[PDB]
RNA sequence: CUUGAGUCUCGUAGAGGGGGGUAGAAUUCCAGGUGUAGCGGUGAAAUGCGUAGAGAUCUGGAGGAAUACCGGUGGCGAAGGCGGCCCCCUGGACGAAGACUGACGCUCAGGUGCGAAAGCGUGGGGAGCAAACAGGAUUAGAUACCCUGGUAGUCCACGCCGUAAACGAUGUCGACUUGGAGGUUGUGCCCUUGAGGCGUGGCUUCCGGAGCUAACGCGUUAAGUCGACCGCCUGGGGAGUAC
RNA sequence: GUUUAUUAAAAACACAGCACUGUGCAAACACGAAAGUGGACGUAUACGGUGUGACGCCUGCCCGGUGCCGGAAGGUUAAUU
């Protein structure tokens, strides 16, 4: 995450670098972990992608 | 024998040594019974990041081939010496020479 | 325990306990380099400090410092020696010398060991801490650069540099906290002694802890004279200390040379 | 009475909060916001349009000096992360460069439990 | 597992003939070396169970060999047991 | 693939964050997904290329 | 005798295991600089922390735990389980030309060994998290959910305990029996001119036919058709309790 | 095991074990007007002081009072000028 550009103005470039990490590696964390929730919902929202 | 590749960073500011440290490191390989098919001097260059400190350091690859034993030897030599900010050896992979 | 070898445990006979006793070190009896040993707790006049007594001693032996330097020492012999739990070691010079160091762990048959600036790092002899790394594990150390006092109870004592420290000083006792020290001072740099020479229990009083010291334990026992507080029916209520000396922490060691150390924290 | 010129602005954009402080280059706090400070508290914060009244009142207290242009550094997600660097981008600064230092770990620490109702 | 340098090289001591790698002589005494060779690195890291797992595999495979010369060849057994030194 | 000297085709498997490129848009074999991450960690210690960004 | 089983050769993939190193991000803490009246938290709040200067911010240091991305409907393991990079010791699986042994095999009461987490003993360690415990709040009450703290513990060594919805709720081994789409790994071949195309093995997902099933559903990795050996069930409660 | 020599031998003292606390070595502490000595020719797995008294299962709530430990910004405050 590294912004910069001549001219200045408040254009934006920065929802860029928000497809790699963001308001959601964060909030993944936020709150408590998972363990065994986690290899479980995220094996059963794996069936979800199908259709 | 099996085949080996280490390369090892010297403090930037610590160049000069960075030549001698080859003979040694050489020597012992071929006094070894060992083998050396291959060596490069990348000298210094930017870091990704300041490991260690500072910006820059000195490059050394090699590549070898001498027995185990006599490179274990080297980690030691290694670790007690300021002046090589990191080392880092893989394993044999079979012979690799030129390119790079 | 959780090394080698295990340390023996005597089985329930006529009330017995852990004990104490090495691998070996083959012989049974010393060399000739010792004195003759005081006796008593009593100070030209006056007991001071109470407890202490007890027969069985002799034994001095010795060596610390390492003033020799660069001459490869031979480890001839770990040996047992008295009051100090830290074993002790042997070792030969190329020139038929022979002191007597500290035991550090790894030692026996033989091995290196070198003294003097610019030596084999490993457990050999003593070094200048100038002359040394991070030192995780220096050992006996000197508050002075000529000496060789500090933590010489070796047995499992440990000391901690911290890589490279400027200024010409450093170190980390144990519970010492940090202590900045003349950097011109040297260390054994091997740092050992064995722990579980210290980890089994005497056992019964008696022939094992009379074989030492007296009845190191006074209690309030009352009759209010021998000690700052006694009679009563039969409990104690108040304060507890021997002559005022305050048993609630207090701490001392005040002004005067030193306490020029760091860190040092409560919990 | 310094006239930093220019110097990077941290936003701390959090949930229950946000402020913005726009701090020298080096680093050091020059003038400090706070949607705490600014008028309404309790929890009616929060919310990005009001995160904005908050750093825009720095202009107020940071300008003594001269700020003529100023990168930003926004931390944490929350309402707060675009608010501020707009209200910024009014107030009359400049802009050098953009960025994210949310602390972003490897799995170190373990979060905690924390709710469940 | 076992050097080429070794593993080649036994087979052409217990084999009634040439390449035989499969006679049981070989295959057998074979287990040994690679049996006894393990024991010295067992001796260390100990808690190392799924390696032994494969130990004892190689062990009880060992003397299901061992019953079949003595039921194929009762010199064979006693001519070989001694030859490596088992029973123990 | 197997190393991390060949520096100069992996800042193509990464962004402006370093972050090893998944292998959803890339299809890369497999297999070969496997070896192009592994040399991207052993390659950042030779600070050969970033781990991070904001440092 | 050779197709079962096994050995040898040469390759392949792997978070399989044990040991030792090492890196980067983040947290907390200690110190110091800047700077100033809030911070933190909730549905609100309050406890708590702040003018003895917090929070924020920046520099340096200490320490412990776990390794984002890759990461997958993925892989390895007998099971339990196993994710950073490096080295050392080590196990199993699979393919292919082959060469070799020659039924040496399948199962297995008792027996031996391995076993998540919690827990236990001795000694270490201790950042974060968090039973207990203590405050604040909620409520009719609230020995809770929520909030501010927080001890054992979680981490290491070594020894013990042997349980789990230890689950595919489906014992191990072998032979048969329509198909479709996909994943992962080996190999042969094809203007190998290519991303690639055609086969032939291992492991694995989803759909589904015959059949099976009380139904749900299982369906070549069977719960279908058979064979060998073992464990187990015989109404609910009382009770996995008493002795 | 020890104790009231000469009315008390005990459930009392001690004990090994446990815990708290202090001590960085010219150690804390003690004898001493001091020099000096003990602690110790030891050096935190060491030494002292306090309490509990193998071992087993454990050791709950209270920091208001007194004591001790940390802070020390502000109030009060000695000699001294
Ligand atoms: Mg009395
Ligand atoms: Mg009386
Ligand atoms: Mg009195
Ligand atoms: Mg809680
Ligand atoms: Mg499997
Ligand atoms: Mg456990
Ligand atoms: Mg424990
Ligand atoms: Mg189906
Ligand atoms: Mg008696
Ligand atoms: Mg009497
Ligand atoms: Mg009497
Ligand atoms: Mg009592």
């Amino acid at each position: 995450i590294k912004v910069r550009e001549n001219e200045p103005f408040d254009v934006a470039l920065r929802r860029f670098k928000r497809s790699c990490e963001k308001a959601g590696v964060l909030a993944e964390v936020r709150r408590r972990e998972f363990y065994e929730k986690p290899t479980t919902e995220r094996k059963r929202a794996k069936a979800s992608a199908v259709k | 024998m099996r085949h080996y590749e280490i390369v090892f960073m010297v403090h930037p500011d610590q160049s000069e040594q960075v030549p001698g440290m080859i003979e040694r490191y050489t020597a012992a390989i071929t006094g070894a019974e060992g083998k050396i098919h291959r060596l490069e001097d990348w000298g210094r260059r930017q870091l990704a990041y300041p490991i260690n400190k500072l910006h820059k350091a000195h490059y050394v690859l090699m590549n070898v081939e001498a027995p185990q034993e006599v490179i274990d030897e080297l980690e030691t030599t290694f670790r007690f010496n300021d002046a090589v900010i990191r080392s880092m050896v893989m394993r044999t992979k079979h012979a690799v020479t030129e390119a790079s | 325990v959780k090394c080698k070898p295990t340390s023996p445990g005597r089985r329930h006979v006529v009330k017995v306990v852990n004990p104490e006793l090495h691998k070996g070190k083959p012989f049974a009896p010393l060399l000739e380099k010792n004195s003759k040993s005081g006796g008593r707790n009593n100070n030209g006049r006056i007991t001071t400090r109470h407890i202490g007594g007890g027969h069985k001693q002799a034994y001095r032996i010795v060596d610390f410092k390492r003033n020799k330097d660069g001459i490869p020492a031979v480890v001839e012999r770990l040996e047992y020696d008295p009051n100090r739990s830290a074993n002790i070691a042997l070792v030969l010079y190329k020139d038929g010398e022979r002191r007597y160091i500290l035991a550090p762990k790894g030692l026996k048959a033989g091995d290196q060991i070198q003294s003097g600036v610019d030596a084999a790092i490993k457990p050999g002899n003593t070094l200048p801490m100038r002359n040394i790394p991070v030192g995780s594990t220096v050992h006996n150390v000197e508050m002075k650069p000529g000496k060789g006092g500090q933590l010489a109870r070796s047995a499992g004592t440990y000391v901690q540099i911290v890589a490279r420290d400027g200024a010409y000083v450093t170190l980390r006792l144990r519970s010492g906290e940090m202590r900045k020290v003349e950097a011109d001072c040297r260390a054994t740099l091997g740092e050992v002694g064995n722990a579980e020479h210290m980890l089994r229990v005497l056992g019964k009083a008696g022939a094992a802890r009379w074989r030492g010291v007296r009845p190191t334990v006074r209690g309030t026992a009352m009759n209010p004279v021998d000690h700052p507080h006694g009679g009563g029916e039969g409990r104690n209520f108040g304060k507890h200390p021997v002559t005022p000396w305050g048993v609630q922490t207090k701490g001392k060691k005040t002004r005067s040379n030193k306490r020029t150390d760091k860190f040092i924290v409560r919990r | 009475r310094k006239q930093v010129s220019d110097g990077v602005a941290h936003i701390h954009a959090s949930f229950n909060n946000t402020i913005v402080t726009i701090t020298d280059r080096q680093g050091n706090a020059l003038g400090w916001a706070t949607a705490g400070g600014s008028g309404f508290r309790g929890s009616r914060k929060s919310t990005p349009f009001a995160a904005q009244v908050a750093a825009e009142r720095c202009a107020d207290a940071v300008k003594e000096y001269g700020i003529k242009n100023l990168e930003v550094m926004v931390k944490g997600p929350g309402p707060g992360r675009e608010s501020t660097i707009r209200a910024l981008n009014a107030a009359g600064f400049r802009i050098t460069n953009i960025t994210d230092v949310t602390p972003i770990p490897h799995n170190g620490c373990r979060p905690p439990k924390k709710r469940r109702v | 597992s076992l050097s080429t340098e070794a593993t080649a090289k036994i087979v052409s001591e217990f084999g009634r003939d040439a390449n035989d790698t499969g006679s049981t002589e070989v295959q057998v005494a074979l287990l040994t070396a690679q049996i006894n060779h393990l024991q010295g690195h067992f001796a260390e890291h100990k808690k190392d169970h799924h390696s032994r797992r494969g130990l004892l595999r190689m062990v009880s495979q060992r003397r299901k060999l061992l019953d079949y010369l003595k039921r194929k060849d009762v010199a064979r057994y006693t001519r070989l047991i001694e030859r490596l030194g088992l029973r123990r | 693939e197997i190393d991390y000297k060949d520096i100069a085709t992996l800042k193509n498997y990464i962004t402006e964050s370093g972050k090893i490129v998944p292998s959803r848009i890339t299809g890369t074999r497999a297999k070969y997904q496997r070896q192009l991450a592994r040399a991207i960690k052993r390659a950042r210690y030779l600070s050969l290329l970033p781990y991070t960004d904001r440092h």
